[PDB]
């Protein structure tokens, strides 16, 4: 299907060769299993940006982005890169931030930005699968 | 002739795509850690057991214990044999670190057929 920016063909496409048949055995399971994992994470990113533990989202942040960097959803990735290092009070310059307030506020704009392309990405893949 | 592995990380996601790559390469025995807790208590048991892994695949970020602590552990017990990380590289040094912990080779995700077979080929 049409995916646009949400996805990486060729590194997607490399989990479909990993497809016995035409079948999407392997591969939709996976990518439905990817989804609960998210939303999962994404709720405990909530929780640590409540109890305000910015190493927590940092390992949070990290998790997150193996998986969705096998699947090819670079949006989700970027997002969850951010996410890693401002949990590491690291700015995207590689410049340490001394306001938690900051780190906290980016990481949930950041986290917004994850689950509203989860949500974009949760219907493409529906359909394509089936 | 039969391989015994090791893989240990967090993420059930990278594992299952870890676990295919290495059945297509006629790869069976493969147990699986969630952490580097688990990752240290079953290769102690392998030893104690007298099975030993032959290779192990450990991430670098686990809760409990951590793939860097758990490789020190490992080699502390006294097991010589090839540890490989999986890692999610945000930096490049990062090797360092791994190697100075007892790693051996390294794969940064995402994971392919391609380069899991020349670190096997090892
Ligand atoms: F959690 Be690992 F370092 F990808
Ligand atoms: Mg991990």
């Amino acid at each position: 299907p049409d995916f646009g920016d949400h996805v990486d063909t060729s590194i997607f496409g490399q989990i479909l060769e990993m497809d016995e048949g035409d079948d999407h055995d392997f591969s939709a399971p996976l990518v439905l299993n990817f989804f609960e994992q998210a939303e999962e994470t994404f709720q405990k990113m909530e929780t640590a940006l409540n109890n305000k533990d910015l190493p927590e989202l940092s390992k949070l942040g990290h998790f997150l982005k193996g998986s969705s960097a096998t699947l090819g959803f670079t949006k989700i990735r970027d997002s969850c890169q951010l996410i890693q290092q401002y949990g590491h009070g690291l700015n995207v310059d590689g410049s340490s931030e001394p306001d938690e307030g900051v780190c906290l506020k980016k990481i949930a704009e950041a986290l917004a930005s994850a689950r509203v392309d989860t949500v974009a990405l949760h219907k493409m893949m529906r359909e394509f699968f089936e | 002739g039969k391989l015994r592995v090791l893989v240990a990380d967090d993420n059930t996601v990278n594992i299952e795509v870890v676990s295919r790559l290495l059945k297509l390469e006629s790869i069976y025995d493969v147990t699986i850690a969630k952490d580097g807790q688990e990752a240290y208590e079953l290769v102690k048991n392998a030893m104690e057991t007298g099975e030993r892994f032959d290779v192990i695949f450990m991430d670098i970020q686990m809760p409990n214990l951590d793939g860097l602590q758990s490789t020190r552990l490992i080699r502390a017990l006294g097991y010589n044999a090839p540890i490989v990380a999986l890692t999610a590289f945000s930096e490049e040094s990062n090797v360092k670190e791994c190697m100075e912990s007892g790693m051996n080779e390294f794969l940064s995700k995402p994971i392919r057929r391609p380069a899991l077979k020349q670190v096997l080929a090892k």
